[PDB]
């Protein structure tokens, strides 16, 4: 016959590998696909959907509802912290559990803008204005409203507007940066920071809630897929 | 170049008014009308068969209101399912009992108001095959505790201990996963500060063209809030929920006896 | 950028584990049996049960391939010489006959897909297309088995692809050997629909989706951070 | 020579393969094939030909003819049940062993249309009307005439014509029901309803017997081969 | 709905077996024979019989393959180191010469196709087209064998295929190691003709038809159903 | 794309009156004949050789008339055997002698009448190659017992236990079988309420072009009772069933001295 | 002979021999002209063929009578749809059936009295 | 052996309220009475088979009929 | 290299096959064939030749 030669490879299984095999039910008739609503193409599709960010996680908050209310209420002095944490989506324990974060621990690399959308579920006769600052990594994270006002930031007003949108850019040393993070690859820090105060009429309750999402913009973009260092089992589900 | 004829043996490929029958709902400000996965529920077509599907249009897509419920501040989230809150509801019921195969769509409409002193936030969402998790492990559960006839199964805080019931742990949603997460299906956010409603259009999701309405809830709805309702002493204090959900394009076939047995 | 490891086909076309099958040469033990049988189910291994159920229905087309291993018993000689052994594995359809035990002449089947492999070549591999009654796969099956709401809650009744029955073809050796077959499954032509959010609480069973009360995140010391 | 690779899959037999192979005997003259009349190039059209249903199966009448007669009778009480059997063609212990049923047991999915002729084997001034009739499956078998009326039926009497035809239609929610049936897919039940009445004049036997025939219509399909679990061996036959 | 599975070609056309051989490297008792003989029938096995009967004529040409396992016989000692056995079929067509025992000069054959087969290599197959001085397969002949309607009544005048001979071709073990070949056959371009009813009696022997009286069906309790 | 030269190394393909010579049969009422799988009994071509194939056309293609049977209670079913029962049967059993191989085909006539007070249903079916088995098992029976000269072989309705007889219960059909399924032959219903007749028309059914007709029954017509015959015992009492076949376009070769042993 | 098919039902045995319809005017859906909503029409789940209790002819029988659409009431979807709505339109097709042999004797009248 | 009556929608109405008001009855009477000789069958049943035709309906509110 | 898959049947040695094998002595220049009277082609054309039978073979 034809004179063959064996190369390097042969008889090997590599689990990724994409060769052809024989049927073992052959001439098989499938039922014919038909209209079944929302089908999903793509994964990062599923990170454009927003989803409300665990922002008090401060334990014992998250075996309850409260980890993802973030309170705010009139102050005595303008220009402090309402809540603040690590760029590092799929490795910082605030939005790792999130939407973003589960798909994106299913990767090794991940590339693209990422949007920020406050919701105030305060009372509608109350206003106030909060300043939303992004700071590049740089050296290092901002500790007060004087230094974070030096990058990127919005300034949101809840009496004209009950959502804004933080759409926080790409702007980095690499192209990719690695999901679980080290020194090398920084993504920055997120604050916000009373730009005046909270100022209700009287009859209204002190405390209020700001609810947080998180989700993907169409730069995103992921790399070598893994496992996911979430699930651990030891022997088989019976 | 493939090598043979089945393709299982292939490579990989590398103010506002909406009107149903004699029915109407208000108040609607020209707000938001979420519509499912981006599809309109209509009618089957005929490259799905299978006799003759009957279609009541008028005396069965029309809006029925189920019972009110009280929104407490210790209030962790309630759930409905569906076509299993709609057993006693007028024609619609009737024609379930006495048909083996059904199909519907739906336009569900939650509504809750409060003043301008009030503060909250609701999140309406319908998950469709939400298969819950027991709250007793290693003991299956009893229908009454998924779903009554029409009454409104309400989550808890904590976890529970019940032997046959589902478990009610709101911040998983009784089903295995964070309640945060729950964007993706169909849904929208109650605001008391700028919204007072929620209307969502759902189609018809499942796997097959028909199905038996009683032996499958063919998707749930679920009201959790997120900000609790916090309100001045002095203020009213009943703020009631309503659910006004109405059928859409509803199909059935294999008309016998009257079920469910 | 192109998302070329996020679609689909990509995400879910990777041979991952889903059953290990144990079995003997000596019936040394009730459970190795001789010879042992596998339900299909994918709801055994976590991390295929977690690609599978972001997705409500699936459509995927299948590629089963096994890397038997075999291991001598320990006992107090070990010297022999044996010819190689043969593996048997049939895909029983849903309904079908079984072996009742070994020795059976259902093993000797005339429509059953059956594949043999000596040990020391190529693990052999065979597709199955697509094995149901509806038009797509359902993950999660919101209902009962029965008309009047009892029975069977959960995605059990809908999963209903067959067995998989392993043997050994040789009738004897010298001294007895375990043999460990490793069941690899890898979706191809994947059409997925109505994407479910992603399991927190690590499974419990296998026939249910129950779980164990969890936390949404992992806790952290202040709501602030605070550093010049 | 060319330099190959081999995957994995090779060195092994899979029993439903589709491999060439090398010839004992080659260049054999085969004698030529003839005209014979019946050839048969699909098992569904063996499917389609009729066979007559041992409904009368309660035993010890299984050992007999008297399996396939259905014994009917004057009465004095309008509405009353013949006969009735659950439609689960291969599994239902009635028309499981017949022509259909025995095709369809090499196979473990079935859809389509099934067909059954009645014929009634009494005297020819016989006479009456029966009520045949299908309940689809729901909840759940009819227990009376009024009850099994609600569904599809037809009312054949048998003055008029010797042999009638209920068509049974493909009402499911699936696209394939199991052969070897379950809860998850029922198919229904067919059952039988006097009437009126067998009058007959003077000098007339007072029992009489309907046969029942069974077969497919032309939307048939089976899937999913596999073993027959009827006959079973020990050792080779000598 | 295209009625794939159930063609004669998708229902015959799949590998089932049909004789098990055994014979041995040592002349222990009489029945291995150091080798063995068959001659070719298709009524030793209930799966493959069944789906002939189906029809009075046929037509298929034929794939024949075999899974030979070997394994040491029971002894007091096992450990040897021998070179790997090969194996030999020897198709003796009807009326040729036989061999008549073991070291006999007929398996060094000039006409009668041999294969030859060395453990651990993939199982040998040969080809064998359609084998009649007829223009099709009789699964069923209704009359004798003589012109007086004496001798011999049924079918196995007309089933005339030949002997299918298995040996060893290494002369000798140091320990001796029973063979085991299991024949299977694969119709293929089959047409059929004259649809027979399926039997309902299990089989007695292979020559004949013979049966034993059944049932027509399992019984049941009443001839009505009855519930709400 | 094929390897190989031979086609064994391929992969798979994936009123009224009938007048025959000085003969008629009636009642017909235009009612049903039945032919054959499709086929009308035709010459043979010339693509199937092998000298001069003799066809006596008139003189042997005549309606031969059995002897007739009784219609009792109590009977299982008779069956005969062609083409041995049409031996001593004028100049076709003449030409069976002095030839070697022979070809016909046939056209049977079962005809059984009764009254309007009458019921009971016969089946009269065709059956090709009906190989039977035996009443005790390793014990082969003798050619006498399968079928006599033109005598009518009845069937029994509880096991044989003969030791050189053909096994004969009815629910078996003699064959292996169940004898409800014996609807895919060529056959017709005779109803007593309907029919009173049976005319099947068979063709040339073998593996072969021609055979010799002494030593390979060519089909076998059963004629089983399903529904038994029950009358008045005022009425008639004697039901006979008579059997009339003829042969059509019946050729012949190897003419030598008179056969048969 | 002659088969009469209403949604899922069918009667027999008809030999082609009469159909009375009315008088004269075959039951239609109502025009524009006579209003009054929009009007249910539940064409397939309702127009069948129901069969009530059969009742016995015996010699001292004067005669039976049944009032619709009160015979009617628990007959399936027909009488769902009674309740649950305020006025009503139907017409009907009323198969009396009674069958015996060919010596027998006696004759009925099957009438439709309106109001 | 039978009789079939098709029967349209009678009354001085479009359309009225199917409770209160039977719009039209079915006699069935026996004109020349049922005999048989004493050894033929006894039972004869009449059966009554009914269908609506073109039914509409208005005024959809509680199920009634109070 | 090309991803190949070893079908059933290879590695045997079925004396009735039909392949190829490399030569032993390659560029061999074979002597010329010439005309040789009798050339058989058939075995057939054998059995057509006559041949007297023994038919008076009752021993001695």
């Amino acid at each position: 016959g034809l004179p063959t030669m064996n190369t390097p490879g042969s008889t090997q299984f590599l689990t990724s590998d994409d060769f052809q095999s024989p049927s073992a039910m052959p001439q098989f008739d499938v039922t014919p696909e038909i209209q079944i609503p929302g089908q999903v193409r793509n994964l990062m599709e599923i990170a454009e959907v927003d989803s409300v960010v665990p922002v008090n996680n401060t334990e014992g908050h998250v075996n309850s509802m409260e980890a993802y209310r973030i309170p705010v209420r009139p102050q005595t002095s303008s220009g402090e912290q309402v809540f603040g944490f690590q760029l590092q989506p799929g490795h910082d324990s605030v939005l790792k559990h999130t939407l973003l974060g589960e798909i994106l621990n299913y990767y090794a690399n991940w590339s693209g803008s990422m949007k920020l959308t406050f919701m105030y579920c305060g009372a509608a006769m109350a206003t106030g204005k909060f300043l939303i600052a992004y700071s590049p990594p740089g050296a290092g994270v901002p500790g007060s409203r004087r230094d974070a006002m030096l990058g990127t930031h919005v300034i949101w007003d809840v009496g004209l507007q009950s959502s804004c949108v933080l759409c926080v850019p790409w702007i980095s040393q690499t192209n990719y940066r690695y999901v679980t993070s080290d020194a090398y690859t920084d993504a920055g820090y997120i604050t916000c920071w009373y730009q005046t105060s909270i100022v209700t009429p009287p009859d209204i309750p002190t405390t209020s809630t700001i609810l947080c999402f998180v989700s993907a913009c169409n730069d995103f973009s992921v790399r070598l897929l893994r496992d996911t260092p979430f699930i651990t089992q030891q022997a088989l589900f019976q | 170049i493939n090598y043979y004829k089945d393709s299982a043996s292939n490579s990989l490929n590398r103010v506002r008014s909406i009107t149903l029958g004699n029915s109407t709902i208000t108040t609607q400000e020209c707000a938001n009308v979420v519509v499912g996965y981006g599809v309109w529920p209509t009618y089957l077509s005929d490259h799905e068969a299978t006799d003759q599907p009957t279609q009541p249009d008028v005396a069965t897509c029309r809006f029925y209101t189920l019972e009110s419920v009280k929104w407490e501040s210790s209030s962790a989230g309630w759930w409905w399912k569906f076509p299993e809150a709609l057993s006693d509801m007028g024609l619609f019921g009737q024609n379930m009992q006495y048909h083996y195969l059904g199909r519907t769509g739906y336009t569900i409409h939650v509504q809750c108001n409060a003043s301008k002193f009030h503060q909250g936030c609701l999140l309406v969402v319908c998950v469709p095959e939400a298969e819950m998790g027991a709250a007793t492990t290693d003991h299956a559960f009893n229908h009454t505790k998924l779903s009554n006839i029409g009454q409104a199964m309400e989550f808890s805080a904590k976890k529970s201990t019940d032997q046959t019931g589902p478990q009610t742990a709101v911040h998983n949603a009784g089903m295995g996963v964070a309640v945060g997460n729950l964007t993706i299906f169909p849904h929208q956010w109650i605001n008391l500060r700028t919204n007072n409603s929620a209307t969502i259009v759902m189609p018809y999701i499942n796997s097959v063209p028909m199905d038996n309405m009683y032996r499958h809830y063919n998707f749930t709805l679920m009201v959790i809030p997120f900000a609790k309702l916090e309100h001045s002493p002095q203020a009213s204090t009943y703020v009631p929920i309503t659910v006004t959900v109405a059928p859409m394009c509803a199909e059935y076939n294999g008309l016998r006896l009257a079920g469910h047995q | 950028h192109t998302r070329s490891e996020s679609s689909i086909e990509n995400f879910m076309g990777r041979a991952a584990c889903v059953y290990i099958a144990q079995y003997a040469t000596e019936k040394v033990n009730d459970e190795l049996d001789r010879y042992t049988n596998w339900e299909i189910t994918t709801r055994q291994v976590a991390q295929l049960r977690r690609k599978l159920e972001m997705f409500t229905y699936m459509r995927f087309d299948l590629e089963i391939t096994f890397v038997i291993t075999s291991s001598q018993r320990t006992s107090t000689t070990y010297a022999s010489d044996s010819p190689p052994l043969t593996h048997q594995v049939m895909y029983v359809p849903p309904g079908g006959p079984i072996p009742k035990s070994y020795e059976d002449f259902a093993w000797q089947t005339s429509t059953n897909p059956s594949v043999f492999w000596t040990e020391g070549n190529a693990p052999p591999r065979m597709s199955i297309p697509f094995m149901s009654v509806g038009n797509a796969y359902c993950n999660f099956y919101d209902g009962w088995s029965h008309f009047s709401q009892s029975g069977v809650y959960g995605y059990t009744t809908l999963n209903n692809m067959g067995h998989l029955y392993f043997r050994h073809v040789n009738k004897s050796t010298a001294y007895p050997v375990n043999s460990v077959a490793r069941v690899y499954f890898k979706p191809k032509h994947v059409k997925a629909w109505v994407p479910r959010a992603p399991r927190l609480c690590p499974y419990l069973k296998a026939r249910n989706v129950n779980f164990n009360v969890q936390g949404v995140t992992e806790s952290r010391n202040k709501i602030t951070l605070d550093r010049s």
